[PDB]
């Protein structure tokens, strides 16, 4: 994983959020609920 | 660690100590004078720490580890320390070797071995005492035996001290049964110096 | 930079040693350093004793090391607050009587992969000798050494088990001093010292003049003197 | 500074729960992409 404070979500140009720093190490537990997919245009359809 | 039991050298000659089984870099140093606490003269091999002459120098061939004094003084006369992590934390020393920068001039040790005495045996007690004095340098190592096999048993071995004309002097102490001192008929007492060897035998 | 050591200085045996350790000049707190213990028998070699650090990781609420064989009758702790070292060794032995240091272990502590590495003491403390003994105070065993070379012989007087230190044998009170000696103390298997004296005289005197050491033992009050006959 | 192990941030995924819904999942695709077929997964192509 990559580390980034300086952040430009949401394609905002004008406005740049810097991450401020965090007194020890941090640890998170999440579920993984779902994915976002696409699907490749090469067809070869009918193939895989 | 395996480091040499003693070192000897004159005032302003450079003198290399070494050590083995360091299969790590972790190697350092320490220098403990007589009646003090150690002082660590070296860490991560050749590197130096605060307050420390150039004259000392770390390094490590192989398996084998060294360290270097040159231009030696009075100041110099202590037992040095090796040691080195090993492993995953565990930290280990070695024997340690004792360097002595003492004045001239080299000799021969001397023994004197006296047998249990007739009061001692009454108290179903036997005891032989080996006493070494006038030698150099100041590291001697002691053997025993009995009749002809040697004497694994009951020895006690102590550091040797300077005197007062600056030769060193220690005493071992054997003591054993008095079953095994009337059989045995004599009890014979080896004192191992730079390679030649003294000894001396008594019977009852 | 500072390491006092503090705590009993005599112990009894199968009972359990207690070492408290005060830090001046530095913090516990900090992480650049390992803080344990290093014990030095007498006239023995270094031997390590373990270290620990509250300073963690994702997966523990600190590091704590153990020396192999010493692991199950010690227990180390740091006092961060108060800056304090502590050791606690329990059911000791007479083989456990050595000289204890306070110890700052140096190495890979600041930073590390996986565990901490520390591998060498930077800095050390004056320390102290605690004796374990499984008894009191006893009077020394005398016994004499009676002699047989090159014109002048050697005799002496042998002392036997006895504790606590020192012990001081004059021969005839004070009587000669060029060629006399005396031998350092010996720690026994039993826990207890032994020693002894030599003196070296002509064959010629060998007669009705004879040779007396005079023995002092303050802490169990012994005074002995003995003669000794070949 | 940095005082600790040295290390890069990385994320953790244990194998065999992973597998077990990708398992479950490759199989609805099955119900749209016919129920033979070969799906292949590879990383993201490129971007942002
Ligand atoms: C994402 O997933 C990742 C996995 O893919 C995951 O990584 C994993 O992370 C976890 C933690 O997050 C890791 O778990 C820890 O691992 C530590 C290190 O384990 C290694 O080392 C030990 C020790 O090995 C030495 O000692 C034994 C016993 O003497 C010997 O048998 C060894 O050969 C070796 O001996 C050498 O060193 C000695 C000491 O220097 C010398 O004396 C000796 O001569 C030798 O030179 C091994 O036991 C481990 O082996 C195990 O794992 C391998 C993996 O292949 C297995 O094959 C093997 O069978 C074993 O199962 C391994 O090699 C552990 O130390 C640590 O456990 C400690 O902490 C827990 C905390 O709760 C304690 O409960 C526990 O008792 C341990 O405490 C001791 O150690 C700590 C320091 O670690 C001390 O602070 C503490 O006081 C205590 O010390 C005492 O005991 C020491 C002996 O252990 C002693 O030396 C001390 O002096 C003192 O008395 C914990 O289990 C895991 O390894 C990672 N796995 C991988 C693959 O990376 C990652 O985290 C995930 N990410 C996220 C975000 O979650
Ligand atoms: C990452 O790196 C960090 C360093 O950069 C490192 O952080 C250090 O972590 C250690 C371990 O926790 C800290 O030591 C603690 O010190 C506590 C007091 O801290 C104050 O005083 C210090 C000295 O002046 C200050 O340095 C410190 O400042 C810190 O915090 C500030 C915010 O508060 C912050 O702004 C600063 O920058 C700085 O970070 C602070 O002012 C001390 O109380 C504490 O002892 C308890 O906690 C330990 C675990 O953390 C236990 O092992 C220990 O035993 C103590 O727990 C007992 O006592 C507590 C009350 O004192 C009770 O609440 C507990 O329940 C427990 O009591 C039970 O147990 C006892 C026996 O254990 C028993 O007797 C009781 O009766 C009861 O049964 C701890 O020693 C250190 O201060 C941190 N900072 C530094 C700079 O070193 C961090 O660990 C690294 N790792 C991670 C993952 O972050
Ligand atoms: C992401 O992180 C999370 C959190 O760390 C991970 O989820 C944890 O996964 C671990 C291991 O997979 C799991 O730990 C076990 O939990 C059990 C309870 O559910 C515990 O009983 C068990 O403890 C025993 O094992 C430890 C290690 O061997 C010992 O240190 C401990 O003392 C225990 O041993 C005892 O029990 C035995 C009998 O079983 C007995 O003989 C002994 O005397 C002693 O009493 C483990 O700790 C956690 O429960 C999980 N946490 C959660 C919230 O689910 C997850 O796996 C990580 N994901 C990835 C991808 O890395
Ligand atoms: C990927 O998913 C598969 C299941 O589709 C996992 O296979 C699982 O493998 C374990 C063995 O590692 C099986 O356990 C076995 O159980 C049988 C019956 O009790 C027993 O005889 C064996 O000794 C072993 O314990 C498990 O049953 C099996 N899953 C299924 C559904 O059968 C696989 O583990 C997953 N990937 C990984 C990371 O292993
Ligand atoms: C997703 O996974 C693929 C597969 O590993 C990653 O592609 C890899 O991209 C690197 C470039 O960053 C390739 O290195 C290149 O190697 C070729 C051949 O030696 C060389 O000509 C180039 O100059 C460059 O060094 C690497 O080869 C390539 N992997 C394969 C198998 O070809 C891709 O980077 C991954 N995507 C992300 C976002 O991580
Ligand atoms: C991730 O999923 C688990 C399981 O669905 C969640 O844990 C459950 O929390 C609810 C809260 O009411 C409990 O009733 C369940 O018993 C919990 N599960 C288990 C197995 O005990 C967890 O909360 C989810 N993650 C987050 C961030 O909420
Ligand atoms: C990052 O670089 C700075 C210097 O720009 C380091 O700070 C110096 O650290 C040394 C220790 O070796 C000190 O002797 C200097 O006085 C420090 N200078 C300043 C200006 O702070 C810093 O240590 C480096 N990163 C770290 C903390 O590892
Ligand atoms: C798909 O499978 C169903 C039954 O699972 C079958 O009725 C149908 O003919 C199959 N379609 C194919 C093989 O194209």
């Amino acid at each position: 994983c990559r580390i980034k404070q300086i952040i430009n979500m949401w394609q905002r140009i004008g406005q740049a959020m810097y991450a401020p720093p965090i007194q020890g190490v941090i640890r998170c537990v999440s579920n993984i609920t779902g994915l976002i997919l696409t699907r490749d245009g090469g067809s070869t359809n009918s193939t895989t | 660690l395996t480091q040499p039991p003693s070192a000897s050298g004159s005032p302003g000659q450079s003198i290399t100590i070494s050590c083995t089984g360091t299969s790590n870099n972790f190697v350092s140093w320490y220098q403990q004078h007589a009646g003090k606490a150690p002082k660590l003269v070296i860490y991560d091999v050749n590197k130096r720490p605060s307050g420390v002459p150039d004259r000392f120098s770390g390094s490590k061939s192989g398996n084998t580890a060294s360290l270097t004094v040159s231009g030696l003084q009075t100041d110099d006369e202590a037992v040095y320390y090796c040691g080195s992590l090993v492993g995953n934390w565990d930290v280990i020393f070695g024997g340690g070797t004792k360097l002595t920068v003492l004045g001239q001039p080299k000799a021969a040790p001397s023994v004197t071995l006296f047998p249990p005495s007739s009061e001692e045996l009454q108290a179903n007690k036997a005891t032989l005492v080996c006493l070494i004095s006038d030698f150099y340098p100041g590291a001697v190592t002691v053997a025993w035996k009995a009749d002809s096999s040697p004497v694994k048993a009951g020895v006690e071995t102590t550091t040797p001290s300077k005197q007062s004309n600056n030769k060193y002097a220690a005493s071992s102490y054997l003591s054993l049964t008095p079953e095994q001192w009337k059989s045995h008929r004599s009890y014979s007492c080896q004192v191992t110096h730079e390679g030649s060897t003294v000894e001396k035998t008594v019977a009852p | 930079p500072q390491l006092q050591e503090s705590g009993p200085t005599l112990v009894e045996a199968s009972e359990t040693l207690s070492l408290t350790c005060a830090v001046s000049g530095d913090s516990t707190a900090a992480c650049n350093s390992f803080w344990g213990w290093v014990r030095q028998p007498p006239g023995k070699g270094l031997e390590w004793v373990g270290s620990l650090s509250h300073c963690a990781s994702y997966w523990n609420r600190g590091w704590t090391y153990h020396n192999p064989s010493l692991k199950s009758r010690l227990t180390l702790a740091l006092d961060t607050p108060k800056n304090l070292v502590f050791l606690k060794l329990n059911s000791v032995t007479a083989a456990d009587t050595a000289t204890y240091y306070c110890a700052r272990f140096g190495g890979e502590v600041l930073r590390y992969t996986d565990w901490p590495k520390p591998a060498w003491v930077d800095l050390w403390g004056r320390g102290t000798l605690v004796t374990v003994s499984s008894a009191s105070t006893k009077g020394p065993s005398v016994f004499p050494l009676a002699p047989s070379s090159g014109g002048t012989a050697a005799l002496g007087c042998l002392v036997k088990d006895y504790f606590p230190e020192p012990v001081t044998v004059s021969w005839n009170s004070g009587a000669l001093t060029s060629g006399v000696h005396t031998f350092p103390a010996v720690l026994q298997s039993s826990g207890l010292y032994s020693l002894s004296s030599v003196v070296t005289v002509p064959s010629s005197s060998l007669g009705t003049q004879t040779y007396i050491c005079n023995v002092n033992h303050k802490p169990s009050n012994t005074k002995v003197d003995k003669r000794v006959e070949p | 500074d940095i005082i600790g192990d040295i290390r890069q941030a990385h994320c953790n995924v244990s194998k065999a729960t992973w597998n077990e819904t990708l398992g479950k999942v490759v199989k609805q695709l099955r119900k749209h992409f016919g129920n033979n077929t070969i799906i292949r997964f590879a990383n993201s192509s490129g971007g942002d």
